[PDB]
């Protein structure tokens, strides 16, 4: 029965938080954030299969706060029910303990829900990972990213979707030569990673990105005569 | 205690004063009675101090919801019919009256009293215990399309005034401008109070 | 297999067969379809008569869930009544919160939340209904969105649900709806629901037509009957 | 097994209440008759051994004065139900201070043979359904009634019925004995007749019980020495 | 019950040939404080009865939050319904006295208007749940002063025009702002016909204060 | 709401069983009782640069006095954590005292058994092993998934335990100075892990007279010299 | 604070004859000083041979009767026939003692023909004890009804005097006069009178004039 | 195979097969038949009985004055929701002080039996329902299906062999509009023949009737006013 | 609550046995040799240790044995995992009673309140039952020293003495042969225990540690109750060398 519900399988593993995980490559998308020195820059791919399908109604960005960004890959039933449920902690928070939550924090009762569901077998968990950015006023800037099994660790850089060890990869490259890591210069290899490995050199209106920094800690997604700016000019060099 | 917010052209002035005194003694004579539901809204906190922070607070929790899922500025409005229910039904252990006003892209600045659990929009609004006796220079004095700068001198000499008569109010004027290019925050120091007849 | 018997257990993919089956079902019923424009959003079902026993107005399948919030389904009507009385409640208990008409953003988006709670639980069963809902408002204009049984929503200029849908969004694609006026968009909508329905399987049918916009003032009304009547001679002109 | 006791058949019937009326046929046999003079009820006590003492075994239970009662099936249930039976009946008289006609017997009692089920109940919820078979004889301002009820909770009005193990060839044999307007006292050798034929044993004056309510008597049972001038009457 | 405060003013209602006018002045009072002079004390329902009321105003808009959404929900159904004159005097009958039995008792006094089908009706519910049926209603001290000024016409006149109410509803206007001190100028004359409800906006009256020159 | 967990043909705990199997696989850890101080050395191992150390920790103080390690599942490790420092808060509300280690162990090894009979749940796929210091005394407990709590010298934990317990067997005795248990409690570290050593791969903590402490990179970067 | 009751006046009368029953009550409705209508009949209708009568706080008399008619059809759909006029009045005990802690404020009259064509009169109390009784009365008046019945209908107090079973005829004449008198000496009843006779062959209304003071 | 043992649980062509079975069980009862005019509403029940001593079931429960329903189904079934039924009428006029109106009546027992489907281990009502009434609106025909679909109707004929009624609802569906009380029970009755077999066909014994209308409540007859009905229409 | 995955421990065998229970005792069956005698001075109490390691600590006191109250003690043989939970019951229990009747619990009231809850979970709940098996010791005003003996199944019965778990039926064979009823008394009845404990126990070399030996008596009107220290056991040791083999 340990493939069905959530029990302990004959090698003390977990078979339903296993394909929770399979679930996240059934989106069929690749997102990508950076971690800066005074920045967070979060970079997905917008796709609009229909002509009828309005652009401004779907979004992978996603803002759980001012200061605090989000984008969600895996199943969007899951990943929408998440985030409301993602809201409704962060207010909890500023409701009881006063202030703005930490993203460390909100990873943290984010992760707790997925380990109630995961204890008990009347509730499945949900198939979708959250990648959290934010600016702490401490540590600075601060990104995170959650699995559907509970884990969440402090990262560099954030890899999601169909590509991730490729996308590492890319991103292996820029920290082992230890690159200088400002607001233009990590657009740059935000751009190139999800590039390269899709062969594709995404358009303005195929993507869209978010991005916080030190002078603007309000989160924004940036529009596409500014992508653009980001874009010919990355070309450039 | 004496809240009062007037409307006009490009927004709204909302003033406090500064003093809070439980039964005959000051707690603090310096208070922010102007507790901000979001950028715009703002709720101007009068009757009991302690249930008023309290629907502050609860107030803010449900605005903040409703502007994260709406991605975009509540109505004023909308605010305003949250401290009102929040009011009626739980008036049996809550005595506290508000006033909400601020500034909106749709109707532009609004002004609403949610004092006593009901709801109603007024060009200018005046709440508390010293609200009772400024009734004759807000009326009388009141003219249609007065420029901002009248506004914040008609908003501050009737809160002076009752800064006057209004034995629980005190302290210096807190002024707020909400236009739709920002909201302005201005404090009015016990020099600054315009003088009125002394004798 | 055993993976598929509850949504609860995940298939060895990483999907939920159940949502699956409950979308299967939708695709058995009838065509319903909507198109939003500058003047607002035009709606029309095809009510297909089951017997010559039934009284006119019967089984109406144009649903209204607020004064200026139309819905349109097509599914199990077992499921749709349900949370057509739901989408009401949340629609009533926002006017008793927040004292206004919910948007229709912010409405479709409670109703989802509501349809993906049932797709969580194995004690339950997911909702085997699909439908859109449309508005109207001067500060925000004609709006579309519509829900699947999976409960996801998504912006449309046009939509169609029920048997034939991609068919009928590709007509929708070849002409501009935007510049339009909702007096030539039912033109439009009754002339694709002639080309949606043949004489093959089913007899007989009726249309059921409705207009929210200027003409009606942003509030949600249906289509008179002179008025629907005048809008299929205009579509009786072509037929081909 | 691999279903609930609300699961359907292909048919569209419940499982647990087809076997509940298969398994009356293990149960006693019992005959009631209906008549313009009264209802007649008979049992057999059905002793598999002389230790046993007849006194213990009631199958004839009294609703009312003027309401009887008949007993087959299952007897773990059948205690339950005349039980309740009873206090609805003075439910009624402690309301409308009038005696509850047995339709209305029927009726209230019908109405606790399907609530059962498993999610959605509370503490007081039966599990399994009812394996009795009941009888409802008795005299109103309409005169003497005798109805019937099965486990499904259907009431029918009846002029005669039978019920048990018997009952197959029993309520044959009633439609032969019944004519037109047969008295009680007729009924009552009639009964004998039949209840002696599709029993096993002989016929006893205290194998048997027998009791009948009169439009102008009380519902009475029979005692020894009444039931030895009856059984004289074959 | 505890402490509502909003009070409210007198209201007025009366039945004549083909329709109803009811009317009702637009003060808010809290205390002796006259505060809100701008109020609609008549609330519209569909398009054949209307509704006002007296008492706590915060209850009333309590009270179009719930018979509002109501209706609505009844327009959204579109079954070819619409709740009678009668319906309304009804549900709010039963809405008040439910509030007696959990001790929670609503302050207000609620009057229905409206015509429908040639049947004028006009009907009186109560916090204490007393409701009837009769020509001619008032509230507060209407029913002390306007209530015999429309019995004395509706015995000798039982038919009264359109014109024929409504001046008398201003003569009725006229001497509840004299003698009620929580009373108030402008008011507002609503009036249901088979056109439907029309409320016609602030009005006032013609005053004759030669009293002043008559007792000096 | 029906147990999980039930009774096999040979009386054993099915589900259990697979949670030892669980922890027996998990991360190695070892830790030594000697004189007046303990030392708890477990790896942590990053698969990848991007990963910060200091945002995720593996050893975690439960007090001042007492500190924790664990070998096994990581969601259900914090599960602990917050009912395990929530009884010792519980404790100080009641008896306002820092908690005793054996009753410590004792309420939250009660609390991995709960799940071995409550319906619609698994037990807990951690096993536990505490560290206290009490009245002067140094203690060092071993608790698994039953819910059976164990007292030991030293003892090892997660993959490869078989050899730590081994080594600690010979090797380690009596009469070994804190700076001893550092260095030993190396030494047996240094055979089940594999590859490098550094001081981000491996997360050192002690406890002693000063209560319960997490060793720093830069002084564990001066135990990776060889000495003490 | 808040009265959950108030006095709103107001009288009826039953009397049950050999083969009739008589019951009647006035129109006044009025609370306090203040007269809220000229019209407004308490009598209601339950069964063709049953009439119910109310008397006290308006407010529970409507609601009670509205409950009264809803188990009135709760019968009828479980026993396929009317309730007799002494089973409407044992039910309506059980139903006022259901509030014995918070007591309906109200006096109830029942009144009809049985099963042997007889009147049966029932009055009632808040607590809902009853009895059965050849004539009663009820409300503000109820103390002035009470003599002229006993001496007119009951024969009551006069001695060497031929009785003769109450007749049709004069039981409408002495209903009406005990009204008149009624209405003259109290301020609770007048402006119009409602007579239901229910006989044998049916019910029958009738409209007495009455002071409008 | 394993996805009928529950209501919850879709089949890989997304239907529920004890919704299936539920509609199914309706079938397996009685044979009753109903239509109205531009005015009256005639509601014809066959009824059955158990035995030959047996006394006939009673397929016709009275609702509202101005409402009546037949029941086809399990017997208790029905008895329950008709008891859901008279309360939701009886709090409309506990209520509204008003008839409940037919088609708000229906929509409340759709809500009931909606509400044990979506739920695991609450069975549906395995009952069908017949149901006729009359308001301003005039008369109504309605019927309700245990799937929870309920719809508006001239006229119709549930249980077994209905379709040879049906084919003569459609015949004279022109006429049913246009005629009185008296044509609509002899339409009615000679509806009911084509349910039935061909030995056994009229008896006032095993058919009864009821009849709303205009100025008329609805009335419940047997056999006394039943016999001249049937006298006059040949067969 | 999917019906498959219900194995309903409530069902009876055929031959009208409960499967959880008997695979209860059977788990029970490999626990270690624990035993208990019965005597007229006192009460004794002794059992082994399976788990031998040279890295083990154990600077507590018993393995198996706990005390339940001031007047009674116990042992245990099963799942160390259910064992915690009935010891805790049991002193909830012996103390509940302390709450209302304020007096030391009688050994009888004890140990048919622990059985009432055993047969609870077995009878309903859904829940495995318990895998331990349990022995009991202590003074009551009424009947003395006594000595129980406790199943999972919740039977219970008294004992003069019995054993439990490995090697059960070899030692109650021995106590079926020496055993001296109402003659031999405490101090004779530990001899008694040591040799039955050597002779049953195929593991050679008993030592202080491999074994435990507690007391419980009454003097001068206090219950006492002891844990032999691990050199008094070596002393007892050298004692039964000498009549084991001299």
């Amino acid at each position: 029965f340990d493939r069905h519900i959530t029990i302990f399988s004959p090698e003390g593993r977990l078979y339903q938080v296993e394909y929770a995980f399979k679930a996240i490559n059934q989106g069929g998308l690749t997102s990508v954030a950076v971690r800066g020195k005074d920045c967070a820059v979060i970079v997905t791919q917008k796709k609009v299969p229909d002509k009828l399908l309005d652009s401004s109604t779907v979004t992978h960005l996603f803002k759980i706060t001012e200061n605090i960004g989000c984008v969600m890959t895996g199943m969007t039933a899951d990943s929408r029910s998440q985030v409301q449920r993602a809201r409704y902690e962060a207010a909890n928070w500023k409701y009881k303990y006063g202030y703005e939550i930490p993203v460390d924090m909100l990873c943290k009762r984010i992760a707790d829900i997925s380990q109630v569901y995961t204890q008990n077998a009347e509730m499945r968990p949900l198939g979708c990972c959250m990648i959290l950015i934010g600016i702490d006023e401490e540590q600075g800037p601060q990104v995170y990213k959650c699995d559907p099994a509970g884990y969440y660790c402090g990262f560099k850089a954030t890899a999601a979707g169909v590509k991730q060890t490729e996308s590492t990869s890319f991103l292996e490259k820029k920290v082992k030569k230890k690159f200088d890591w400002t607001f233009e210069q990590t657009v740059e290899t935000a751009i190139t990673c999800l590039s390269t490995v899709l062969s594709i050199d995404f358009k303005p209106s195929e993507i869209e990105v978010g991005v916080v920094t030190v002078e603007n800690p309000k989160f924004r997604i940036l529009t596409e005569a500014e992508i653009d700016a980001h874009l010919v000019a990355l070309a450039e060099r | 205690t004496t809240i009062m917010a007037v409307e006009f052209d490009g927004g709204v002035v909302v003033g406090s004063d500064s003093r809070v005194s439980a039964g005959e003694a000051v707690v603090n004579r310096v208070f922010d009675k102007l507790s901000p539901l979001h950028q715009h809204i703002y709720c101007a906190l009068s009757g009991s101090a302690a249930d008023a922070q309290a629907i502050a607070d609860m107030a803010a929790y449900q605005l903040e919801l409703h502007g994260m899922e709406l991605e975009e500025p509540p109505l004023v409005l909308a605010a305003a019919n949250v401290v009102r229910n929040i009011t009626y039904k739980y008036r049996e252990d809550l005595s506290a009256h508000l006033m909400v006003a601020g500034w909106d892209q749709r109707e532009g600045g609004q002004v609403y009293g949610t004092m006593s659990g009901m709801l109603i929009r007024q060009p200018f609004a005046i709440g508390g215990s010293g609200s009772t006796y400024i009734y004759g220079y807000v009326d009388a004095a009141y003219k249609p399309g007065m420029s901002p700068e009248e506004c914040r001198r008609f908003t501050t000499n009737a809160i002076a005034l009752a800064m006057k008569r209004d034995g629980s109010s005190g302290g210096v004027i807190y002024l707020a401008t909400i236009t739709g290019a920002g909201v302005d925050h201005r404090v009015i120091l016990g020099d600054e109070l315009p003088r009125f007849y002394d004798e | 297999t055993g993976y598929d018997l509850s949504a609860s257990t995940f298939s060895p993919d990483g999907r939920v067969f159940q949502v699956e089956y409950a979308m299967k079902a939708v695709e058995n019923s009838s065509t319903a379809i909507g198109i939003r424009c500058k003047d607002g959003v035009v709606f029309g079902v095809e009510k297909l008569v089951l017997s010559k026993l039934y009284e006119e107005g019967s089984n109406k399948r144009l649903f209204n869930v607020d004064r200026h919030v139309g819905m349109a389904v097509a599914g199990l009507l077992a499921d749709a009544r349900s949370l057509a009385d739901i989408a009401r409640e949340e629609a009533s208990n926002f006017r008793s919160n927040f004292g206004y008409n919910i948007p229709l953003k912010h409405l479709a988006d409670r109703v989802a939340m509501y349809v993906h709670a049932y797709t969580l639980y194995s004690a339950v069963r997911p909702f085997g209904c699909s439908f859109m809902l449309g508005s109207y408002s001067v500060n925000d204009g004609a709006q579309l969105y519509m829900i699947d049984p999976s409960g996801v929503s998504y912006g449309y200029w046009g939509c169609a649900i029920g048997k034939a849908r991609q068919a009928a969004k590709t007509e929708i694609e070849k002409l501009q709806m935007k510049e339009m006026t909702c007096r030539d968009v039912v033109k439009e909508v009754a002339k694709i629901i002639y080309i949606v329905h043949d004489e093959v399987k089913d007899k007989a049918f009726e249309l059921e037509l409705s207009w929210v916009g200027e003409i009606t003032n942003g509030r949600h009304e249906i289509v008179p009957k002179d008025v629907r009547e005048e809008a299929e001679k205009y579509a009786k002109e072509s037929l081909k | 097994y691999d279903r609930g006791v609300n699961t359907f058949s292909p048919e569209g019937r419940l499982f647990q209440v087809e076997y509940a009326i298969e398994a009356i046929k293990l149960g006693s046999t019992a005959i009631g008759i209906q008549t313009s003079e009264g209802v007649c009820l008979a049992v057999e006590k059905r002793i598999t051994s002389p230790l046993m003492e007849p006194s213990s075994i009631e199958k004839i239970v009294e609703i009312d004065a003027h309401i009887g009662c008949a007993m087959s099936g299952l007897i773990a249930d059948a205690k339950t139900l005349i039980d309740k039976a009873r206090v609805e009946t003075q439910n009624h008289w402690f309301t409308y201070n009038e005696t509850m006609t047995v339709e209305s017997v029927t009726q209230a009692v019908s109405n606790l043979a399907l609530q059962f089920g498993e999610e959605d109940a509370d503490p007081g919820a039966m599990s399994r359904p009812f394996g009795v078979a009941l009888l409802f004889g008795g005299v109103d301002e309409k005169g003497p009634q005798l109805f019937h009820m099965d486990p499904s909770g259907t009431f029918v009005q009846c002029d005669a019925r039978a019920i048990g193990s018997a009952s197959e060839g029993a309520q044959s044999s009633l439609q032969e004995v019944y004519h037109k307007s047969m008295t009680l006292k007729e009924a009552i050798k009639s009964s004998l007749i039949i209840l002696k034929q599709v029993m096993e044993e002989k016929l006893n004056a205290t194998n048997i019980e027998l009791a009948t309510v009169q439009p102008g008597q009380n519902f009475h049972m029979f005692t020894k020495e009444e039931l030895e001038e009856v059984i004289k009457d074959i | 019950t505890q402490n509502p405060m909003v009070t409210g003013t007198s209201v007025l209602g009366l039945k004549f040939e083909g329709g109803v006018v009811i009317a009702a002045d637009m003060l808010g009072s809290y205390g002796s404080l006259a505060r809100f002079r701008n109020i609609s004390r008549i609330m519209r329902v569909n398009n054949s009865t209307m509704l006002g009321a007296s008492g706590d105003y915060a209850d009333f808009q309590y009270l179009k939050q719930v018979l509002g959404q109501m209706v609505i929900d009844e327009e959204l159904l579109g079954d070819g319904h619409s709740y009678s004159p009668k319906a309304i005097h009804s549900w709010l009958t039963r809405a008040m006295y439910s509030r007696r039995s959990k001790m929670n008792p609503l302050w207000n006094t609620m009057v229905i208007g409206g015509y429908a089908d040639g049947e004028s009706f006009l009907g009186y519910v109560d916090m204490l749940g007393v409701a009837y049926e009769a020509p001619s209603l008032a509230t507060g001290y209407g029913a002390y002063l306007a209530q015999p000024l429309l019995r004395e016409v509706l015995e000798k006149q039982p038919v009264l025009s359109q014109t024929e109410a409504r001046e008398l509803v201003e003569r009725c206007m006229r001497v509840l702002y004299y003698r009620d001190a929580r009373s108030y100028n402008r008011f507002q004359i609503a009036t249901v016909t088979e056109k439907g409800v029309e409320i016609e906006g602030p009005l006032s009256a013609e005053t004759n204060w030669d009293i002043a020159h008559m007792i000096s | 709401s029906f147990s999980l967990t039930t009774f096999s043909p040979s009386g054993k705990l099915v589900q259990i069983e697979y949670a030892l199997a669980a922890v027996a696989g998990g991360a190695p850890s070892v830790g030594i009782k000697a004189a007046n101080g303990v030392v708890l050395a477990t790896e942590k191992k990053q698969k990848s640069i991007l990963y910060d150390e200091r945002s995720v920790h593996k050893v975690e103080p439960i007090t001042k006095h007492i500190g924790l390690v664990y070998s096994g599942m990581g969601p259900d490790y914090r599960v602990l954590v917050h009912r395990a420092r929530k009884l010792a808060q519980q404790y100080y509300l009641v008896y306002q005292e820092p908690i005793p280690t054996a009753q410590l162990v004792q309420r939250v090894a009660s609390v991995m058994q709960e799940y071995t009979q409550s319906g619609g749940v698994r037990p807990f796929g951690v096993s536990l092993l505490i560290c206290g210091w009490n009245e002067g005394r140094p203690y060092l407990f071993q608790s698994d998934p039953s819910g059976a709590y164990f007292a030991w010298k030293a003892t090892a934990m997660g993959k490869n335990y078989v050899n730590g317990k081994t080594f600690l067997e010979k090797r380690y005795n009596e009469d070994l100075e804190l700076e001893d248990a550092i260095h030993t409690a190396i030494l047996t570290l240094k055979e089940s892990f594999e590859g490098q050593m550094t001081e981000d791969n491996i997360e050192v903590g002690i406890c002693n007279e000063a209560g319960f402490r997490r060793l720093t990179p830069t002084e564990v970067k001066d135990y990776l010299a060889a000495i003490a | 604070r808040f009265s959950p009751y108030a006095f709103n006046g107001g009288t009826v009368l039953a009397i049950a004859g050999e083969d009739f029953s008589i019951v009647a009550s006035d129109t006044r409705l009025s609370e306090g000083f203040s007269i809220h209508t000229r019209d407004s009949p308490k009598c209601y209708k339950l069964t063709d041979k049953t009439v119910i009568g109310c008397s006290g706080f308006h407010g529970d008399c409507l609601t009670l009767t509205k409950i009264i008619e809803a188990r009135l059809k709760m019968y009828k759909h479980s026993n396929n026939k009317a309730m007799t006029t002494g089973a409407i009045a044992a039910m309506l005990s059980t139903i006022l003692y259901s509030r014995r802690f918070f007591p309906y404020y109200v006096y109830n009259i029942i009144g009809g023909l049985d099963e042997e064509g007889k009147g049966a009169v029932y009055s009632f109390d808040p607590v809902g004890s009853y009895q059965r009784d050849s004539f009663k009365a009820g409300g503000s008046a109820s103390a002035m009804l009470q003599p002229l019945l006993d001496n007119q209908v009951g024969f009551k107090n006069m001695q060497n005097v031929e009785h003769v079973p109450l007749s049709l005829d004069r039981a409408m004449r002495l209903v009406k006069d005990v009204f008149i008198s009624a209405a003259e000496r109290d301020v609770y009843t007048g402006d119009a009178l409602k007579v239901c006779i229910v006989t044998k062959e049916g019910i029958r209304g009738e409209t007495v004039p009455l002071r409008k003071d | 195979n394993q996805y009928d043992n529950d209501v919850t649980v879709w089949s890989p062509q997304g239907r529920i097969h004890q919704i299936e079975y539920a509609m199914e069980a309706v079938k397996q009862g009685s044979a009753t038949v109903g239509l109205k005019s531009k005015t009256h509403a005639v509601l014809v029940a066959l009824k059955r009985a158990q035995s030959e001593l047996a006394a006939h079931q009673k397929k016709i429960l009275h609702v509202d004055n101005h409402i009546g329903i037949s029941i086809a189904g399990l017997t208790a079934d029905a008895r329950l929701l008709c008891n859901f039924m008279r309360q939701e009428c009886l709090d409309s006029r506990f209520v509204f002080d008003r008839p409940l109106p037919v088609s708000r009546l229906v929509s409340l027992i759709g809500s009931k039996t909606q509400i044990p489907t979506q739920r695991y281990g609450r069975r549906p009502y395995g009952v069908g329902l017949l149901i006729a009434g009359y308001d301003d609106m005039g008369p109504h025909i309605f019927q309700t299906c245990p799937s929870a679909n309920y719809f508006d109707c001239r006229a119709m004929s549930i249980g077994a062999r209905s379709q040879s009624a049906r084919t003569y609802l459609e015949r004279h569906m022109s006429e049913f509009m246009e005629c009185n009380l008296n044509e609509l029970v002899k339409h009615g009755l000679r509806a009911l023949r084509e349910t039935l077999p061909a030995e056994q066909d009229l008896t006032t014994k095993n058919v009864s009737i009821g009849i709303v209308g205009k100025d008329l409540e609805f009335t419940i007859y047997d056999d006394d006013d039943v016999s001249p009905f049937l006298e006059g229409l040949e067969e | 609550m999917s019906r498959r995955y219900d194995s309903r421990t409530t069902i009876f065998s055929p031959e009208g046995r409960l499967y959880q229970v008997e695979y209860a005792m059977e788990a029970i069956g490999h626990a270690g040799t624990c035993l208990g005698i019965l005597a007229n001075d006192g009460v004794l109490l002794a059992a082994e240790r399976r788990n031998i390691h040279k890295l083990l600590d154990e600077v507590f006191f018993s393995e198996k044995i706990y005390k339940l109250n001031e007047d009674m003690a116990c042992s245990v043989a099963g799942i160390t995992s259910d064992a915690n939970v009935l010891t805790n019951e049991l002193r909830l229990i012996a103390q509940r009673y302390l709450l209302q009747y304020q007096e030391p619990i009688p050994c009888e009231q004890l140990v048919t309140a622990l059985c009432d809850i055993k047969q609870a979970y077995t009878q309903f709940g859904g829940k495995r039952p318990f895998g331990v098996s349990l022995l009991y010791i202590g003074w009551d005003k009424h009947y003395g020293f006594q000595l129980y003996q406790s199943d999972p199944s919740g039977n219970y019965g008294g004992w003069k003495a019995t054993c439990i778990g490995n090697n059960s039926a070899a030692a109650v064979s021995m106590l079926k042969q020496d055993y001296k009823e109402g003659e031999m008394t405490l101090k004779s009845a530990l001899a008694l225990a040591i040799k039955v404990l050597n002779k049953t126990m195929d593991v050679s070399k008993l030592s202080a540690e491999k074994v435990e030996i507690a007391t419980l008596t009454r003097e001068n009107g206090k219950t006492v109750i002891r844990v032999l220290k691990q050199k008094e056991v070596e002393q007892l040791i050298k004692k039964h060398e000498e009549e084991e083999a001299k």
